[PDB]
């Protein structure tokens, strides 16, 4: 019978415990006390950009700091000159049921996938000068919830059917499986060196996975409830969450616990989107409240708002080299702010 | 103007691509988005067939108007991540199948789908149509077998015009908002266009009260 | 004339500033929503409008009609176009709702693409320009300086623009009854009860509102002066600032949303 | 059966129980120390002049 | 991806005539296009431009009055019709896609071009070298100079290489100044500052033996240095 389950679980959870426990010798704010505050921090809009018809749903910032791509519920995905807000390039979508997109680091690919269950690759640059399919990833269940790029021909996807996979885009097949998730994965961020990347699921957990040993390593808990975005701090040994219990929290991947935790009463929806400062000093969560807050990170007080949206934010992302952010709303307006 | 004869053709691109994209995003308000829910029974098939892989899209044109059904039953994931997707239909559009009285698990599975959906937050200002399908055999089976299976507290005669018109009133009253969304009830007379003529007539009602709460007349 | 009663003198004074109070009050009231849909710019065209209508009025007039001050045939034109401009300019807006809502049910399928923000702003400013430009004529016996013409343009434009408003409503009615009919007889009495228990209260307050006024400056034209007419009008003139008043209820309170925004607000 | 899942999911506790784990305390004081040798990098945390900004106008 | 093009010929001075040119597939509809020229012999001339949807367009200061230039959209076609010529207009044109947008790498296809024959306030640039001798293996270096500075407040620095191999088109191997084009062997760069500025080969090789050419584009005239030729 399966009752001698019971008893193992429960040994090697409560030993994990206990490790944990015993590991955890006194909490990122005792050490921290002793820098000095940020004080008050204003930003403004320095640039707007128009020209989506409805709900926008993703953004990710180029290479070089000066282009990004952002695609919208319509059937649009755009790339933009953010220096003088031309438009580059305008791309028509087959399935309007969009939630992802993504850059990649050479800048000459982009991606994108929705409630087709399938995700699709972009040639930029082509000899006659328009954006071309090149390859469609199908085997998922169900929807797509986030994907990103190791190189010119590995990328990696995520869906909520339970099941994270990493693909050749080469010949189209899926080279390695990943499971764990009981449910839906709602995101995922790869590591500075590209040898890793941790996710999220609707289950309250987060699974670092080695993408070339193809198997889990480690599991963090700790969220009351779902969890819609991560980010992995720019040093490459942590990274950041962002759940629907009005709460976002610091991860560490040496010691193995929750290191901090940003919550005020104040406010009472769920974070919707985490990145980071380049120095790793702030931390720029959009919210559900129809505006952008920012944590300091070391000591968790909030410096300052970005309140400057109608309606939910859903996609925001900070520069490469440290110049400004963008966010993106469902009021359709992308705003630059430095 | 401080621009170069390079940098003052990256402005002309721009135009141009706007030019294209509102000429597009003007062509997508003449068409009527509507849903689609209930069990995966057969009623679904044959109301497709009379109005002529995770999402599937059906279009038709009748009297010059343009709709467009999203039927999601091949997703099966978790509903509360992509319902708010489908914000701003113009009509939601409801199946249930009568025979199903018996077999009275299934009705009270419907009737709790119906209670589910109809109090969203994203919902609250869209009309429901609801149809009802299988009254062919409904009626030989009730008269053989009471409606007291389903319902025991029914105190009426149980007769076939008594019966038939019993579920409405259990259905219509699960609705919590009565001032802002109306019901628009059926029954599927399968062998004509009334399937089809009704959502058009009833299409308009809630098209017309929109405008009308719109310019402020209301 | 100065043609004068001093008793009604002392007394229209007071009627007339708490008409004038009221006014500003209502219409920065309805003017503070500054939600911020296409048709709703009509509506603050109308709220500013009905205040420059306001001042402008009540120093004039009394003025006149207490502590006598002359003028030459070249600023006594000038202040006379001055205040037309505001009331030239109040009849246009309410014109530019009244189509708007006339195309609201003409073309119910259409509406939402045909109004759209430019095409309000355009139709506002080309509205107040025109408005302006009342002045133009001037250039070229109950008012002491004006010339007969006047009184035969400006008749003309405000007849037609409250023969439109008058005619668009019952149009709305008709048409809303005969759906609601088409609808119970098919289907199976709400819409147009609701509407006609708006719509005849606007057809009401507004015609006797500007019906005696252009009655009796019709009446100059078409017959003789006396002694007796100079003194209804005298006091039958409040009738343009008591319509005023009316304006900033039965257009915003009449919609369901700025009710509840005020307070909201 | 199930008890092939229940072997796996025991296999994975395994893997995962035995990683070793150094003190919270020290690795916290590597956060502060590339956030303090990298500060001069970062241009939302000391504010630029109008200059050399590139989003200036 | 292809440019083609037709007509010309025999002309009696003062006539008309007109040039076309058809794209296949490469989405005429999308690009910026020019008609660049060479007289026999000597420099590469310019002579109009007509921008992406019909729009902007410009002329130099001898063809103003003369020629009128038009594109058709729909069947990928573009025009130059030509009327009042003389003696000064005998020469090859020479179409040339190019792509303004951020990033991208304007005047990267020349047509074959055709041959017409009559019957029978500018920046300026100059480059002095002329036929030079040397052995390959060898590094070479080629310079042109500029009348004006080039660079500008946005930093770019429209200067460009051109290569012309005998008995074919040109092809771009410098579209700016620290950028060259792809399908193009490594072994060439560019170099320079303020306004002078320095070619470098590498390795010289078999088929770098060719004409060259230098273009400024700083504002709208556009303006070429002579031919400095390279010898074995
Ligand atoms: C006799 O005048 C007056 O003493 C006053 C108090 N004005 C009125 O009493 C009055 C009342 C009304 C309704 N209008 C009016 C409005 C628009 C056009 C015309 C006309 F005559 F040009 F057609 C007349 N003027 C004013 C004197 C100076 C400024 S106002």
């Amino acid at each position: 019978e399966l009752d001698q389950l019971r008893q193992e679980a429960e040994q090697l959870k409560n030993q994990i415990r206990d490790a944990r426990k015993a590991c955890a010798d006194a909490t990122l704010s005792q050490i921290t006390n002793n820098i000095d505050p940020v004080g008050r921090i204003q930003m403004r809009t320095r640039r707007t950009l128009r020209g989506h018809l409805a709900k926008i749903y993703a953004m990710h910032w180029g290479t070089d700091s000066r282009l990004l791509v952002s695609a919208s519920q319509d059937g649009k995905l755009i790339i933009w000159d953010s220096y003088t807000t031309n438009k580059v390039h305008a791309i028509p979508l087959r399935s309007s049921w969009v939630m992802t997109c993504a850059y990649a680091p050479s800048g000459n690919y982009v991606a994108c996938g929705g409630l087709d269950n399938i995700c699709s690759i972009y040639n930029l640059k082509t000899r006659e000068g328009n954006v071309r399919v090149s390859r469609e990833l199908a085997g998922h269940t169900g929807y797509l919830s986030c994907c990103r790029f190791l190189d010119d021909n590995q990328i990696v996807t995520s869906s909520g059917d339970t099941t994270c996979a990493l693909w050749d885009i080469e010949t189209g097949q899926q080279t390695t499986t990943f499971t764990g998730h009981t449910g839906d994965v709602m995101s995922l961020s790869l590591a500075p060196d590209t040898r890793l990347f941790v996710s999220g699921a609707c289950d309250a957990s987060a699974k670092l996975w080695d993408v070339r040993e193809g198997m889990c390593r480690q599991t963090f808990t700790g969220h009351e409830s779902d969890i819609n975005a991560i980010c992995f701090f720019p040093n490459g040994n942590a990274f950041a969450t962002g759940s629907d219990d009005a709460t976002c929290r610091l991860f560490d991947l040496r010691a193995d616990q929750e290191l901090m935790t940003y919550s005020h009463d104040n406010i009472i929806c769920g974070i919707t989107s985490v990145s980071f400062s380049k120095s790793g000093r702030l931390l720029l969560a959009g919210y559900d409240d129809f505006n952008c807050n920012v944590w300091d990170a070391l000591k968790a007080d909030r410096a300052g708002v970005l309140a400057g949206h109608d309606n939910r934010v859903s996609c925001l992302g900070v520069t490469d080299d440290g110049m400004a952010v963008a966010t993106g709303s469902w009021d359709s307006f992308l705003k630059i702010w430095n | 103007c401080t621009l170069s004869a390079e940098d003052k053709a990256a402005v002309e691109r721009s135009k141009m691509i706007d030019r294209n994209l509102r000429e597009d995003g003007e062509k997508a308000a003449r068409e009527v988005k509507l849903l689609l829910l209930g069990a995966g029974e057969s009623g679904k098939s044959t109301i497709v067939k009379q109005m002529k892989t995770g999402i599937v899209e059906t279009h038709f044109t009748f009297k010059d108007l343009h709709f467009k059904m999203f039927d999601v039953g091949g997703q099966r994931s978790e509903r509360k991540k992509w319902i708010h997707c489908f914000e701003g239909v113009t009509a939601i559009i409801f199946c249930v199948a009568l025979s199903d009285y018996d077999l009275m698990n299934r009705m009270h599975e419907s009737m709790k789908l119906f209670d589910s959906i109809c109090n969203n937050k994203w919902f609250t200002d869209t009309s429901i149509i609801l149809f009802l399908n299988k009254k062919d055999l409904f009626e030989e089976k009730i008269k053989k077998s009471p409606l007291t299976i389903c319902y025991p507290e029914y105190a009426g005669s149980n007769t076939y015009e008594e019966a038939a018109a019993y579920i409405q009133c259990q259905f219509e009253d699960l609705n919590k908002r009565k001032d802002t969304k109306e019901i628009y009830t059926h029954f599927t007379c399968a062998t004509d266009t009334k399937n089809v003529q009704f959502v058009f007539d009833a299409v308009t009602d809630v098209i017309i009260k929109n405008n009308l709460k719109d310019c402020g007349l209301f | 004339f100065m043609v004068l009663n001093p008793s009604q003198q002392l007394a229209i004074a007071v009627l007339s500033l708490t008409l004038g109070t009221f006014t500003v009050l209502e219409n920065l009231l309805v003017l503070c929503v500054i939600r911020c849909r296409p048709s709703y710019h009509f509506i603050g065209s109308l709220a500013v409008a009905d205040l420059l209508g306001s001042v402008i009025f009540v120093y004039s007039f009394i003025d006149f009609h207490v502590f006598h001050r002359k003028d030459s045939r070249n600023v006594f034109l000038f202040k006379l176009g001055g205040v037309t401009a505001s009331f030239t300019a109040s009849v246009g807006s309410l014109f530019l709702t009244a189509i708007d809502r006339y195309i609201s049910i003409h073309r119910p399928l259409a509406y939402k693409r045909i109004v759209t923000r430019p095409k309000a702003v355009v139709a506002f400013c080309l509205m107040w320009t025109i408005a302006i430009v009342i002045a133009v004529l001037p250039l070229l016996d109950i008012f002491p300086h004006i010339d007969e013409t006047y009184l035969m343009f400006w008749i003309g434009v405000t007849s037609v623009l409250l023969l439109f408003i008058v005619y668009a409503y019952m149009y709305i009615l008709w048409k809303a009854h005969s759906h609601a009919v088409r609808m119970i007889q098919r289907g199976t009495a709400r819409m147009d009860i609701r509407l006609a228990k708006t719509l005849v209260l606007i057809l009401v307050v507004l015609i006797i509102c500007w019906g005696p006024l252009l009655a009796i400056m019709v009446y100059d034209v078409f017959g003789k002066m006396n002694k007796l007419i100079k003194t209804v009008f005298a006091f039958c003139s409040m009738l343009c600032l008591l319509n005023s008043t009316v304006n900033p209820i039965i257009y915003a309170l009449r919609s369901k949303d700025l009710r509840h925004a005020f307070r909201s607000m | 059966a199930s008890i092939a899942q229940a072997r796996k999911l025991v296999e994975q506790l395994k893997m995962e129980a035995n990683i070793d784990r150094i003190k919270v305390s020290k690795a916290a004081a590597d956060l502060m120390a590339y956030c303090e040798a990298h500060a001069k990098e970062d241009p939302l945390l000391t504010p630029v002049p109008a200059s050399e900004n590139p989003f200036r106008e | 991806v292809q440019l083609v093009e037709s007509g010309g010929g025999l002309v009696q001075p003062g006539g008309s005539r007109k040039l076309s040119c058809s794209a296949s597939g490469f989405a005429f509809s999308s690009f910026g296009m020019h008609w660049v020229r060479q007289a026999p012999e000597k420099g590469l001339e310019w002579v109009a431009y007509i921008s992406s949807g019909s729009g902007t367009i410009y002329y130099a200061d001898t063809v103003k009055g003369r020629f009128t230039i038009s594109r058709d959209d729909p069947k990928n076609t573009l025009f130059l019709q030509m009327t009042s010529l003389r003696s000064e207009d005998t020469a090859m044109y020479y179409c040339v896609r190019s792509i303004y947008y951020y990033g991208s790498s304007p005047f990267d296809f020349w047509g074959q071009g055709t041959t017409l024959t009559v019957s029978s306030s500018d920046i300026v640039m100059t480059q002095a070298t002329s036929s030079v001798p040397v052995t390959p293996g060898e590094s070479v270096s080629i310079s042109c100079r500029s009348s004006k500075s080039l660079l500008h407040s946005n930093g770019n620095t429209y200067l460009y290489w051109f290569l012309q191999r005998p008995g074919q088109s040109p092809q771009l191997l410098i579209y700016r100044m620290s950028n060259l084009a792809s399908g193009v062997p490594d072994r060439f760069s560019g170099s320079g500052s303020g306004t002078a500025f320095t070619l470098t080969i590498s390795r010289l090789e078999a088929e770098d033996v060719g004409v060259y050419y230098c273009m400024q584009h700083l504002e709208y005239p556009l303006t070429f240095g002579a031919g400095t030729k390279l010898e074995l």
